[PDB]
RNA sequence: UUAAAGUUGCUGCAGUUAAAAAGCUCGUAGUUGGAUCUUGGGAGCGGCCGUCCCCUGCUCGGCGCCGGCCCGAAGCGUUUACUUUGAAAAAAUUAGAGUGUUCAAAGCAGGCCGCCUGGAUACCGCAGCUAGGAAUAAUGGAAUAGGACCGCGGUUCUAUUUUGUUG
């Protein structure tokens, strides 16, 4: 399921190679796991903690770091991988005509595996980072599902 | 732009600097230092303008390395040398001292003080720095680097220190109770009393201050310079002790001046 | 004994002699046919406007449709037992405050105030049904409703309308006025 | 269809207060309309009006009398602030001397110098003179 | 006005402001849920059930009486329809038409008519989407109209 | 080039005949969408009412006392628009306070016989940050009970204050 690629997946924080005494059972086997908490008030999720999935721009278990503002959107495609597109639709003013108008500006954040339990129409929230990417800029903090999907 | 800028505008100069508009093209920048450019205040602004003691901007220059005016116990031969808050100024030949508090408007002003009170400065430790060899160092906000202090001071605290020997005599704890000053923005030199402290996180954490005669204002956490435990300040407070009269009391107290001056 | 409580509290002496009554009553005619489960929750006495008073009896919601083939006989047993009061089935309902945005399900419509005492209205009148309705606004920006009634059973109805009024008054607020309109029948 | 209730409630009122009627049948019912007309009974333009009860939608009997100019709607519900509100009365009362402008408040369904003196504001509803 | 046609009619039902049980009435709600129970189980719409109960059973409303209407006993029970009815007969009228159209090729209102009815059925499929009865990957076409119930 | 132009019309134009309703219908994006949810009360002043107070739950403590009460607080409380306040929002310029440049456009000066001053204030569309209310408009709670609540019954990983010193 993991080490996909032509190099280690690795968390660069741990030893994964500590000398036990014996090197046998009851006691090994069980690698840490590097986690943090995020502030402002956001709660890491279990999958984070007890995952396996290697990633260096997570925001729980990497090496980025969440400030700046938070934001929201709407979930609308999932194509592409590891990260996600999200809408953002807010209303506009005019001076001269007193009504408003809607508008979408839509942009790509990040997706980590932890979160894989995300269907299209997912309100989630993100928070400002460093550039990932070209155009990827914000991390995924939480998700939150849509009306309806009961099972 | 390639560079650093070398020059600055009359018009472009900050307003407390205080000047006019048709007297030159450019305003004197001043001289990188402890103080920012748009909170400080040349040595030649404050002689030219405030003291009157010259006219020109050579009389400046022959008094300012004439080896007559010292800084916060040391001799500058700087004609823009940034001078910001409570910076003690002091004349030796003919016996004035002056300490730069914003009055209860948005500048500065003259106020003369007492030598025993010249000897000693108020000043705001910002942040909390440890050394090389477990050395704890503190940065304060004229860029006062001290080694070793004492260990109940805290990041928002505000110290005194000797002009002559650099070290700390005492201290003043950043808690509700206290009397206090801000340094900035709308509010400027009014003096109050620290309430509520709202804790944001990851955003300015704004404060609530009570004014001595029942007036309240909010103002950021950068924007705070502690001056006294409690209702006692600890340097002389200047005329009016910063109450911020507003434009009917001021406009009764200049015709009652008015009236009685005749 | 036959009075029960959903609050663990001691019933009153007034609540537990109506229970007794009812337990007499029962006792020694043929009612024991029919009250064996059905109990009493709560009874109130209350100054009915003039001279004359009413009782209250705070009856459980799915026990009023087992009562509701039963009240032909009680009523005139309570009042033949008495003197002169007259006595009122009210049954009980929780008033639930709105869901706001400070202070866990939904609230169902069924137990909010309006329909709460829309049923209390309606249970008020047990032989005279709800035939109109209307409602009056005065000058002075307070509310009259008025409730109109069937031409079928009016004489056994009739002379008991003051006490809705007052009970109606009492335990909600408004003040509501019986008529009896002849359109239909 | 149908879209503001409200609407066509005054302009039914409208048209059956210049034909010199004095019973009005308003065939909605809204908890806006009742509020209205309560302001509109307060200050003394009608006086004693109807709530039909009925498990479908309520209807409202007015008691007219001749004191009504013109009830007017102004839709769609146009927000507007304290010193906003100064251009609405120029444009839209036709004096100072008499007039009202009912706007939606947090406190509820209330007129213009009211709101102007709780400092507050919010959605426009309509006006009458 | 109707959605498809420049009709202005008013003709519908009229329900009684009175909410009580009539006296009269000597049906219980056991004995009305079992009749529900064996008309849906002679294979019959809601619709049916309740014409029938009101002429040959003297019942004025069944909601007045059991305490909800005719589907949702169906629903409790597990015998309802998996396709609402409307859109069955909506489904049925339109393979209807298409069986005349294919056989006669050269009517034209027919036609207009077959374009109005598959408007419709689209828009009741597109609420039945929304309100989560029907599947999301529900799709009518005509190619599998006639294998379809 | 602006006003006059209500001859660009959001406020605020016209479409039978003067310029102008697509031949008709369905239909996607857009725009607009019915009723319905907490009413009413008390301590009092002026004499029923225009101003006053009251009708979200829980782990640590200072305003007071004799393990028992109130006050506060490390920390959480369904989300939006709208509305009021607060922060910050360069100067000059626009209003605007003071001031006999001989008035004014100006300018930030000046007045008493070393002394006393001023060099304010408002505005800064929207968007981002905050604090009282939820009337107005839109979303969601449970119907296949994978609904709340109450005390019980089984499966696991980890905390030094202890089974006489120490292993």
């Amino acid at each position: 399921d993991i080490q996909t690629e032509r190099a280690y997946q690795k968390q660069p924080t741990i030893f994964q190679n500590k000398k036990r005494v014996l090197l046998g059972e009851t006691g090994k086997e069980k690698l840490p796991r590097y986690y943090k908490n995020i502030g402002l008030g956001f709660k890491t999720p279990k999958e984070a903690i007890e995952g396996t999935y290697i990633d260096k721009k997570c925001p729980f278990t990497g090496n980025v770091s969440i400030r700046g503002r938070i934001l929201s959107g709407v979930v609308t495609k999932m194509k592409m991988q590891r990260t996600i597109v999200i809408r953002r639709d807010y209303l506009h003013y005019i001076r001269k005509y007193n009504r408003f108008e809607k508008r979408h500006k839509n942009m790509s954040v990040h997706l980590s595996p932890c979160f894989r339990d995300v269907q299209i129409g997912d309100i989630v929230t993100v928070g400002e980072c460093r550039p990932l990417s070209k155009t990827v800029r914000f991390n995924v903090l939480k998700v939150t599902k849509a009306a309806g999907t009961k099972k | 732009a390639r560079g650093p800028k070398k020059h600055l505008k009359r018009v472009a100069a900050p307003k407390h600097w205080m000047l006019d508009k048709l007297t030159g093209v450019f305003a004197p920048r001043p001289s990188t230092g402890p103080h920012k450019l748009r909170e400080c205040l040349p040595l030649i602004i404050f002689l030219r303008n405030k003291l009157k003691y010259a006219l020109t901007g050579d009389e400046v220059k022959k008094i300012c390395m004439q080896r007559f005016i010292k800084i916060d116990g040391k001799v500058r031969a700087d004609i823009t040398y940034p001078a910001g808050f409570m910076d003690v100024i002091s004349i030796d030949k003919t016996g004035e001292n002056f300490r730069l508090i914003y009055d209860t408007k948005g500048r500065f002003a003259v106020h003369r003080i007492t030598p025993e009170e010249a000897k000693y400065k108020l000043c705001k430790v910002r942040k909390i720095f440890v050394g090389t060899k477990g050395i704890p160092h503190l940065v304060t906000h004229d860029a006062r680097t001290i080694r070793y202090p004492d260990p109940l001071i805290k990041m928002n605290d505000t110290i005194q220190i000797d002009l002559e020997t650099g070290k700390i005599t005492d201290f003043i704890k950043f808690d509700t109770g206290n009397l206090c000053m801000v340094t900035g923005g709308a509010n400027l030199g009014r003096i109050g009393v620290i309430t509520n402290r709202e804790r944001h996180p990851g955003s300015f954490d704004v404060v609530h201050v009570k004014d001595a005669n029942g007036n309240s204002f909010a103002t950021r956490l950068s924007n705070i310079f502690v001056i006294g435990k409690g209702n006692k300040p600890w340097i002389s407070l200047p005329r009016g002790k910063g109450i911020r009269l507003t434009i009917a009391e001021e406009r009764d107290k200049r015709l009652a001046a008015k009236q009685s001056s005749g | 004994a036959k009075i029960v409580k959903p609050n663990g509290e001691k019933p009153d002496e007034f609540e537990s002699g109506i229970s007794q009554a009812l337990l007499e009553l029962e006792m020694n005619s043929d009612l024991k046919a029919q009250l064996r489960e059905l109990n009493i929750t709560a009874a109130k006495e209350i100054e009915v406007g003039g001279g004359r008073k009413a009782i209250i009896i705070f009856v459980p919601v799915p026990q009023l449709k087992s009562f509701q083939k039963i009240q032909v006989r009680l009523v005139r047993e309570l009042e033949k037992k008495f003197s002169g009061k007259h006595v009122v089935f009210i049954a009980q309902r929780r008033i639930l405050p709105k869901p706001t945005r400070k202070s866990k399900q939904k609230r169902p419509r069924s137990r909010t105030l309006t329909a709460v005492h829309d049923a209390i209205l309606e249970d008020l009148v047990f032989p005279s049904e709800i035939v109109g309705k209307r409602i009056r606004v005065k000058l002075d920006g307070s509310r009259l409703i008025k409730v109109h009634l069937d031409k079928a059973q009016q004489n056994n109805v009739e002379h008991k309308v003051e006490t809705f009024s007052g009970v109606y008054k009492k335990l909600t607020g408004k003040d509501v006025n019986f008529e009896f309109p002849e359109f239909q029948l | 269809v149908r879209m503001n209730v409200l609407a066509d409630a005054l302009k039914s009122i409208n048209n059956a207060e210049k034909r010199g009627k004095r019973q009005v049948l308003i065939r909605p019912c809204s908890k806006v309309i009742v509020r209205f007309l309560t302001v509109m009974m307060k200050h003394g333009y009608i006086g004693e009006f109807e709530i039909i009860d009925d498990h479908r939608a309520g209807k409202i009997v007015v008691n007219l009398t001749g004191r009504l100019n013109k009830c007017g709607v102004i839709s769609p519900r146009f927000d507007v602030q304290l010193k906003d509100l100064e251009k609405w009365q120029n444009n839209l009362l036709p004096s100072r001397q008499f007039g009202f402008i009912v706007l939606t408040t947090s406190a509820g369904i209330m007129d213009h110098e009211e709101a102007r003196r709780k400092h507050t504001g919010g959605k426009i509803l309509g006006f009458f003179f | 006005g109707r959605m498809h046609a420049p009709g202005k009619g008013l003709s519908q039902s009229a329900l009684p402001y009175r909410r009580s049980v009539p006296t009269w009435l000597k049906l219980t709600s056991d004995d009305v849920k079992e009749q529900i129970y064996k008309l849906a189980k002679k294979g019959l719409t809601p619709s049916q059930i309740g014409v029938i109960l009101r002429d040959s059973h003297g019942v004025a409303q069944v909601r007045f009486v059991t305490g909800n209407k005719i589907l949702r006993i169906l629903k409790s029970k597990g015998l309802a329809p998996d396709l609402p009815e409307d859109l069955y007969h909506l489904i049925k009228k339109a393979v209807a038409v298409r069986k005349h159209l294919e056989r006669n090729r050269k009517d034209k209102d027919a036609k207009f008519r077959l374009i109005l009815i598959e408007s419709r059925i689209h828009r009741l499929a597109r609420y039945y989407k929304t309100k989560r009865v029907l599947p999301p990957n529900w799709k009518y076409e005509s190619s599998t109209a006639s294998a379809l119930v």
